[PDB]
RNA sequence: GGGAGACUGGAAUUCCUGGUGUAGCGGUGGAAUGCGCAGAUAUCAGGAGGAACACCGGUGGCGAAGGCGGGUCUCUGGGCAGUAACUGACGCUGAGGAGCGAAAGCGUGGGGAGCGAACAGGAUUAGAUACCCUGGUAGUCCACGCCGUAAACGGUGGGUACUAGGUGUGGGUUUCCUUCCUUGGGAUCCGUGCCGUAGCUAACGCAUUAAGUACCCCGCCUGGGGAGUACGGCCGCAAGG
């Protein structure tokens, strides 16, 4: 299918700071893109999405634009 | 529970000789020390039944490790009861 | 299993209760 | 807390007595003690004004400091928590740094030995007082001044508290334990915290002389008095007063609030009945 | 005759109703667009 | 007055949908209803309705100057399309579409299913 | 003693050159406590997501602290009493 | 998403205030009660309050079961893998007994936006103590306690060993293709689904997560109604169990 570009050796890790990193992976709606469309393995899709929604929480991330 | 380093001086004061994890009562002095902890945090969360179920699963485990110091030999176990502090 | 059977039940626990409600009071002051 | 008396005697079947928790000491300070005699009820010319008081326990008056303004940057040490009988709440004596000991309603939550901090440079913990322009607007307040200089007159009673909605221009909009929303100047002090003893409304007396140790004297309905005496008096055996409900100088229900008081443009919107 | 009613409280559990539900035989069909979803 | 931009908003529901073309700073100068040009109960939930309203809300607004104007479209689809169609056929242009429906993040509690 | 990050929003119209002081002065609690270490750093003057407080601007703060967690919470109380933050948020760098 | 506490965020609903703004809005299979012309619905700004946490989010995770997902912090329970350092049978089950136990309900004190038993109208109907519509009180929410029941179900008690495979998926270790990026592939341990042998079953089906082959301990059944009812007792504030 498509890769999970977590688990690999460049894996970045992953913040609620780094902005685009996370805006790479939410929808034009603002909403969090689903596991399949992404492609990445489970612990990194909740570590994803809890930074999507601290981001959110310190308006870094439109909730929902 | 409990860290390594209450870990390490309980085993210290309590392990038969300077190696050994598994005695009875290197586990029932863990064990002592585990519920106290437990039931302090308990007086705070009267409300936290899912720990306190832990709690009633280190009490059983404590009292059938007792019984078989006491069945193994009775000295043993009247001195770990009395260093202990505890009743039965 | 048929539903038949818990229809019969229920049927049954129904006019019970019935019953009890109907006679509270009496069943108070009687006991 | 709540200590309930086990039913011994028919006067102590459903009774309850406060538990005096918070009290750590049993005698007042000497020379914040003022004397304090029963008027019964009776005004200057010795007519009875107010029904329904009179007898009670003998009680002194302790001096509240419910004008906190002097001892600004001056902090104080809680030495005692006392019982109070002129009030619902609880006093709290405090031990200034300068040697100067007071009286103030204890809020909710003070222990034995905190320390409290006064004006505009103090924190926003319980028992705190600056002037309302320091204060975040959302926080609980109590012993509220109206004035600026005036003293604390809202916010008092046991278990009572004020919630500071926000502040614009030179006021601030409280809302009031009787729900009622209002605005003060922001220069006017308050206490941070809610008054505590908030439990002490649960208090079942259990008997009549409770009551009249309280200072209580019995009422009379006034369906069983005779016409002379109470508009709803009169009638062969019982009656509903024969007559729309009124007072016993036959002034109608309804609202008494006299209209167009100058503090009319300082209410934001008055309280609320059956909602 | 009960079976018979035919006024709307004997049609009413009838009519297809159930928008986008329970397929009936009078179910309105759904519109379809000329392309591919997609 | 004399506005040569402004907004149209256009709410369907079920059974009705309204026009209110509104001054960019949120004032409504010219409002017309499905049940305003004639239509009542279950016949203002038809897109004609919604297509006759929105006209007339255009034509209600032209007179006052407008002549460019964005589209807030907003509820269940009934007569929305229709309703952007009629408003561009009355000689108004539409510049922008945004749809703008209240979601809520499960908020409150939703009536109970009919039977 | 775990290390904490401290992300907080002061309001964009006070000055930039004087949030670096005034920071250091509210990280004094911490330093002061148990023997603390800090290591502040600033980025601000940037556009809100959403309005907060009445200002789509703000000035973003980034504050690395290793303290007990008695300290932190004390720290985190006080900020949010002072007027001048508009948000704050309290991560744990562990593995939590 | 195991549990408890504290603090906190945004969307939306409701209401209040103020603009713009007019004559309808709302609701249905179709309507009428209802709301509005005293300025409603719509639209914009501001404010208060409560409750639930969209996307992530599934036949995926955790928990003994009931059950558990907005964020952060504090405190805390269990599980799995590897090493195998330690004790050396300390195991299993468990009558009675104790604890936990959805929702509704009960008590005391708060709170109450939405929803909403009861209750009011409207409609349908031969009749509507209903279905549908408009309102709407308890309740739903919080704290502290009672209750102790559910289609509390996998309608399958717990422990252990053995008996063809194939294929998904969750957690962890490791050899070999090796770019070593890659679900590369294998091996192994622990879960969780689907299909399928032998075997079992009245049949349906189950089938290495057994309803197969066996051993230990517990609970329960003995035709259908009467009846999980009467009498007695115990428990409970009561409902009732």
């Amino acid at each position: 299918t498509r890769k999970c570009v977590f688990c690999s050796k460049k894996g970045q890790t992953i913040d609620y700071k780094d902005t685009a990193l996370l805006r790479t992976y939410i929808s034009e709606r603002g909403k969090i893109r689903a596991r399949r469309v992404t492609g990445n393995c489970v612990q990194h899709q909740r570590d994803i999405a809890v930074a999507v929604k601290n981001a959110r929480e310190v308006a870094l991330l439109p909730f929902g634009s | 529970a409990l860290t390594a380093e209450q870990k390490k001086e309980i085993l210290g004061q309590y392990g038969l000789h300077d190696t050994d994890t598994g005695s009875p009562e290197a586990q029932v002095a863990l064990l002592t020390k585990r519920i106290q902890d437990l039931t302090e945090h308990l007086k705070v969360h009267k409300h936290d039944h899912h720990s306190r179920r832990g709690l009633l699963l280190l009490v059983g485990r404590r009292r059938r490790l007792l019984k078989y110091v006491a069945q193994v030999d009775v000295a043993r176990y009247r001195s770990l009861i009395e260093r202990l502090g505890l009743r039965r | 299993g048929s539903v038949i059977k818990k229809r019969r039940k229920r049927m049954s626990k129904k006019k019970h209760r019935k019953l009890l409600r109907r006679t509270r009071v009496q069943r108070r002051k009687l006991g | 807390g709540i200590r309930k008396y086990k039913p011994t005697t028919p006067g102590r079947r459903g009774a309850s007595v406060s538990d005096f928790a918070e009290i750590t000491r049993s005698t007042p300070e000497k020379s914040l003690v003022r004397p304090l005699h029963g008027k019964g009820g009776r005004n200057a010319h010795g007519r009875i004004t107010t029904r329904h008081k009179g007898g009670g326990h003998k009680r002194a008056y302790r001096v509240i400091d419910f004008r906190r303004h002097d001892k600004d940057g001056v902090n104080a040490k809680v030495a005692h928590i006392e019982y109070d009988p002129n009030r619902t709440a609880n006093i709290a004596l405090l031990h200034y740094l300068d040697g100067e000991k007071r009286y103030i309603i204890a809020p909710q939550g003070l222990k034995q030995g905190d320390v409290i901090e006064s004006g505009a440079n103090a924190d926003i913990k319980p028992g705190n007082n600056l002037p309302l322009r320091n204060i975040p607007a959302g926080t609980v307040i109590h012993a509220v001044e109206l004035r600026p200089g005036g003293g604390a007159k809202l916010a008092r009673s046991a278990g009572v508290s004020i919630q500071l909605l926000g502040k614009e221009g030179t006021y601030a909009a409280l809302r009031m334990p009787s729900g009622e929303i209002r605005r003060v100047d922001v220069r006017c002090r308050a206490t941070v915290g809610e008054v505590g003893n908030a439990e002490q409304s649960n208090i079942n007396w259990g008997k009549a002389g409770r009551m009249r140790w309280k200072g209580k004297r019995p009422t009379v309905r006034g369906v069983v008095m005779n016409p002379v005496d109470h508009p709803h008096g009169g009638g062969e055996g019982k009656t509903s007063g024969g007559r729309h409900p009124v007072s016993p100088w036959g002034k109608p229900e309804g609202r008494t609030r006299k209209p167009n008081k100058p503090s009319d443009k300082l209410i934001v919107r008055r309280r609320r009945t059956g909602k | 005759l009960e079976r018979i009613a035919e006024h709307w409280e004997a049609r009413r559990g009838g009519v297809p109703a159930e928008a986008g539900r329970e397929w009936r035989h009078e179910s309105e069909p759904a519109r379809r667009p000329g392309y591919f979803p997609r | 007055k004399n506005v040569p931009h402004g907004a149209a908003h256009i709410k369907s529901t079920f059974n009705n949908t309204i026009v209110s073309i509104t001054d960019p700073q949120g004032n409504v100068i010219a409002w017309a209803s499905s049940g305003h040009v004639g239509f009542k109960g279950s016949r203002k939930s038809t897109p004609f309705a919604a297509q006759l309203a929105a006209e007339n809300a255009a034509r209600k607004a032209q007179e006052h100057g407008v002549k460019k104007v964005d589209v807030f479209v907003k509820g269940p689809g009934s007569g929305r399309e229709t309703a952007i169609r009629s408003l561009q056929a009355a000689g108004l242009e539409v510049g922008t579409i945004s749809d703008v429906t209240p979601q809520p993040h499960n908020g409150c509690r939703p009536p109970k299913r009919r039977r | 003693m775990r290390p904490y990050e401290i992300m907080v929003i002061l309001d964009p119209t006070l000055d930039e050159r004087t949030v670096a002081p005034s920071l250091e002065t509210f990280l004094n609690v911490i330093r002061k406590d148990g023997g603390t270490v800090d290591k502040v750093d600033i980025w601000g003057r940037r556009r809100l997501a959403y309005e907060i407080a009445k200002h789509a601007e703000g000035i973003y703060a980034v504050i690395d602290v290793k303290a007990e967690p008695a300290t932190v919470s004390e720290l985190d109380r006080q900020l949010n009493l002072n007027e001048s933050v508009l948000r704050t948020k309290v991560l744990r760098t562990d593995k939590h």
